[PDB]
């Protein structure tokens, strides 16, 4: 019985590597990938914008999308709410990728230890990412935002904008990292038995 | 000829027609041959470069223990091929491709760094802290001392006939 | 228009990360030989120093950090963070239904420090995966998804 | 000023740098003479003393770059 | 261009759904014991 215990422990610990490994990359996809919101049918203008990108277009019955905004840049963000979201993102990125990097330590370390290290991690890096995703709405009350979806638009009112892939990509990396952060708890406990 | 740079070696004096849209046209050409004097830049930046190279390999030829000066060699040798590879490359036209120098220097940076790795790795199997006596007698395989690391012997072969041929390649394909 | 990245290459980008792969030679060079592993980590972060003049040379005065500003950075803070790894390892050497509770569940307090004599051998994964990590997001990033 | 060739200034730096590295490489031999010859165990003086080496040196260095110096500023000026 | 994002979001749902029945069959491996 001990022997398919720890088989398992093996297997469900390097699935739950892989599976960081995923929510590492959901995490930098959306974080680059500026389509967290989208134009539609009735929007006076079309394009898109991410947290801190946000492409727009002339106006001409054509794209011409002129494309503005680099998280290295902290002005051309629309708005101070865009720039917190943008800061606990990238926060999350980095939180992830130092369990990534903490999946080091399970040579020396006991592997207890580090799985709590990664578990602490990545439930930090969930909060700073859910943190992120409920401060973006907030900034849509910016000039931008508004003159590219309209009046009606507003905060936490998405309006004729609707929200493209990154933005539910951004709430399954919520849920992910929340539900690998409670697996590497229980992992780093059933190692100990 | 009030060229500094370059020496003038001829012309060549020749007549063709250029195509356009407005019509075919007579063009009248001339073409000056330009060759780019090649010893201020071997004396100010190859030498230089050669030199530090070979202060960089002559750190193989201490004894393993003196570990604070044979990582003083190491990490200031990059230190000055680094400030050498910047005044070379101030002195050259804005260009984003890689020129012969560049190679040079490139070549010549990745001599020093590999003799400071190849350091590493020799103190790394350093046994005990303290050199030779010169009193005591070295019983060929205090009382025991470390014998003269093969790393060494060997590096102070490989390193040396390595650049040599890469100078020679270089020069022979360049010149 | 777009611009070429030979010259780069060969010129900061490289030579940045030889100098923080000699930073990380710091770790493999034996404790208690405090003047050479003092005098690296120091002379490689003067090298770093001065390789960081190069990368606006070419750019006018923008007030936002680009890839290549970023690239230095990064490296900066990996060789200054060797250093002060080095300085902390000499200090400290020189001188309810779920399983149980809220302690032995979470934060580790059973023992946890006592093990900061294998600091080294920690950092000596520890870099190269962070540095080999930062390169996979940052080329992927710059070249790929944007 | 940018001017490509070889100058007198350029000839004077090259041999002070020449000088500077042939001390490093002086004690270089001298470290290997005592460590690496030893375990097996101007007239220039004997190679096997580490102090003879120091010895003609701290003779010799200052008395070549001054024969450097004269030829430099007798060729020059 | 049709201004329209249903595949996209499904296909994107689809795969989200995926990654969590893979995790919530871990916590299914280690929660029986
Ligand atoms: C594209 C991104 C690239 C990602 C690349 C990330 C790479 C990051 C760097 C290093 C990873 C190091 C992994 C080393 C794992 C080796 C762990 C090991 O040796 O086996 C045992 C099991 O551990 C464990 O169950 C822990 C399991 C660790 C699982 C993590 C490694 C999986 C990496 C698989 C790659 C998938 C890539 C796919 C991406 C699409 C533990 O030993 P041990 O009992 O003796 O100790 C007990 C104590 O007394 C002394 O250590
Ligand atoms: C300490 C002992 C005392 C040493 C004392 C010597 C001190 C150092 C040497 C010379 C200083 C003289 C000043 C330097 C003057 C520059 C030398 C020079 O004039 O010859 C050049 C040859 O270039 C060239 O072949 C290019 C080659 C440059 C020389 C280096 C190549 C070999 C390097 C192999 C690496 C070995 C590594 C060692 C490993 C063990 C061009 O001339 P040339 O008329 O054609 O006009 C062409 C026209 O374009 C204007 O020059
Ligand atoms: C050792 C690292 C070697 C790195 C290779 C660096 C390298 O490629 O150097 C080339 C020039 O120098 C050379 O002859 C390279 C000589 C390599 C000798 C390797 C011995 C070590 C430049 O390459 P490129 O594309 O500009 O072609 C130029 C064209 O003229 C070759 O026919
Ligand atoms: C970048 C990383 C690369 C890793 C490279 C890894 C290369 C590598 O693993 O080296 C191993 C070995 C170590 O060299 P090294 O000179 O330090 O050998 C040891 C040294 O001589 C000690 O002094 C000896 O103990 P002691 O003094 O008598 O007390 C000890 O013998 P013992 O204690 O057992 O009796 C020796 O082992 O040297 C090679 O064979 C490599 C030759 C090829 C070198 C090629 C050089 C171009
Ligand atoms: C220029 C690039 C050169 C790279 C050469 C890398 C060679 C390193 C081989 C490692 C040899 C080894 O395993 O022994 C060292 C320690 C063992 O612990 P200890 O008892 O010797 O303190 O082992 C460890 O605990 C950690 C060893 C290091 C593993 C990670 C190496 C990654 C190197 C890539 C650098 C870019
Ligand atoms: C220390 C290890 C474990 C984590 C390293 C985190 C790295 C990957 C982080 C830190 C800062 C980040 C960068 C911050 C800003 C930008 C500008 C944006 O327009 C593209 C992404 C980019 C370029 C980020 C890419 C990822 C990045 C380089
Ligand atoms: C980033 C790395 C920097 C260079 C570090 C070089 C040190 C290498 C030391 C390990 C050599 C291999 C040891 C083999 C195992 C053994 O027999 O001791
Ligand atoms: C301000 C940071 C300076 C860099 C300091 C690096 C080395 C610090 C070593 C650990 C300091 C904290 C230990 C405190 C214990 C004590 O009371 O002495
Ligand atoms: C850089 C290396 C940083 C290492 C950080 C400590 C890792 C975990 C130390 C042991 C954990 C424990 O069991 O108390
Ligand atoms: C071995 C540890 C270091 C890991 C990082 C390796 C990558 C170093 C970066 C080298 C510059 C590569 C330039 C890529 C762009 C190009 O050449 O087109
Ligand atoms: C396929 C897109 C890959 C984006 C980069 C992923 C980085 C993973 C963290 C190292
Ligand atoms: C260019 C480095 C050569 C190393 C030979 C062992
Ligand atoms: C690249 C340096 C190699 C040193 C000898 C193992
Ligand atoms: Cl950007």
């Amino acid at each position: 019985y001990h022997e398919h215990y720890m088989r398992n422990s093996r297997a469900i610990g390097v699935l739950w590597a892989i599976f960081t490994i995923c929510f590492a990359i959901i995490n930098v996809v959306v974080f680059i990938q500026p389509y967290w919101v989208g134009d539609s049918v009735s929007t006076p203008k079309p394009g898109y914008f991410g947290l801190f990108h946000y492409c727009v277009g002339s106006g001409l019955a054509g794209r011409e999308l002129t494309c503005r905004g680099s998280f290295t840049d902290f002005s051309t963000i629309p708005s101070s709410a865009f720039k917190a979201a943008a800061f606990f993102v990238l926060l999350s990125m980095v939180l992830i990728l130092g369990c990534i990097t903490c999946f080091s330590l399970f040579f020396f370390c006991n592997t207890a230890t580090v799985y709590k290290i990664c578990a602490w991690m990545q439930l930090l890096a969930a909060l700073c990412l859910v943190l992120g995703c409920m401060i973006f709405p907030d900034g849509w009350d910016a000039e931008t935002i508004r003159d590219m979806c309209g009046a009606k638009t507003g905060k936490y009112s998405l309006g004729d904008c609707s929200v493209r892939w990154a933005y539910i990509l951004a709430i399954i990396g919520i849920l992910n990292a929340l539900i690998l952060s409670f697996l590497a708890f229980v992992l780093g406990n059933r190692q100990t038995d | 000829s009030r060229l500094n740079q370059y020496d003038l070696l001829g012309q060549t004096v020749d007549s063709g027609i250029v195509q356009s849209s407005t019509g075919e046209y007579v063009v009248m050409t001339t073409h000056f041959h330009l060759k780019r004097k090649i010893g201020y830049f071997v004396i100010q930046t190859y030498l230089p470069c050669i030199m530090t190279v070979i202060l960089s390999q002559v750190s193989f030829w201490l004894n393993r223990e003196s570990v604070p000066a044979r990582t003083v060699f190491g990490v200031t040798t990059v230190l000055t091929m680094t400030t050498l590879s910047i005044s070379a490359r101030n002195s050259l036209p804005k260009v984003a491709y890689a020129t012969a120098m560049d190679w040079f220097i490139a070549v010549c940076y990745a001599f020093v760094f590999s003799a400071l790795i190849e350091f590493a790795t020799v103190n790394y199997f350093t046994k005990r802290g303290y050199a030779w006596d010169g009193k005591s007698v070295v019983p060929e395989k205090k009382k025991t001392f470390n014998s003269v690391s093969k790393i060494d012997r060997l590096s102070r072969i490989a390193f040396p006939l390595l650049f040599g041929i890469f100078n020679l390649v270089y020069w022979a394909t360049y010149l | 228009l777009s611009r070429r990245m030979g010259y780069f290459t060969i010129q900061t980008y490289i030579p940045c990360t030889l100098i923080v792969v000699l930073s990380w030679v710091s770790f493999w060079i034996n404790k208690d030989a405090v003047p050479a592993r003092t005098s690296l980590g120091i002379t490689t972060v003067l090298t770093m120093t001065t390789l960081s003049t190069i990368a606006r040379k070419s750019l006018p005065k923008v007030s936002y950090v680009t890839a290549m500003d970023l690239f230095v950075s990064v490296c900066f803070i990996f060789v200054f963070s060797a250093l002060v790894e080095y300085g902390t390892l000499h200090y400290f050497v020189s001188n309810c239904l779920d399983g149980k509770d809220c302690a032995s569940f979470f934060c580790c307090f059973e023992d946890c420090h006592i093990r900061i004599a294998k600091m080294d051998s920690y950092a000596r994964i520890f870099f190269p995966t962070a540095f080999c990590l930062f390169n996979l997001v940052y080329w992927v990033s710059y070249l790929y998804l944007g | 000023p940018k001017i490509p060739y070889v100058k007198a200034i350029d000839m004077y730096l090259m041999g002070c740098f020449v000088f500077v590295f042939l001390a490093l490489l002086e004690y270089a031999f001298v470290n290997y003479i005592f460590f690496g010859r030893g375990p097996q165990r101007i007239k220039i003086p004997d190679l096997t003393d580490v102090n003879a080496i120091d010895r003609w040196s701290r003779i010799v260095f200052p008395f070549t770059f001054s024969l450097f110096n004269l030829v430099y500023w007798l060729y020059y000026v | 261009d049709s201004r329209d994002y249903s595949t996209e979001l499904s296909v994107t749902v689809a795969v989200g759904a995926s990654l969590l029945f893979l995790n919530i069959l871990a916590f299914a491996a280690l929660y029986y014991k």
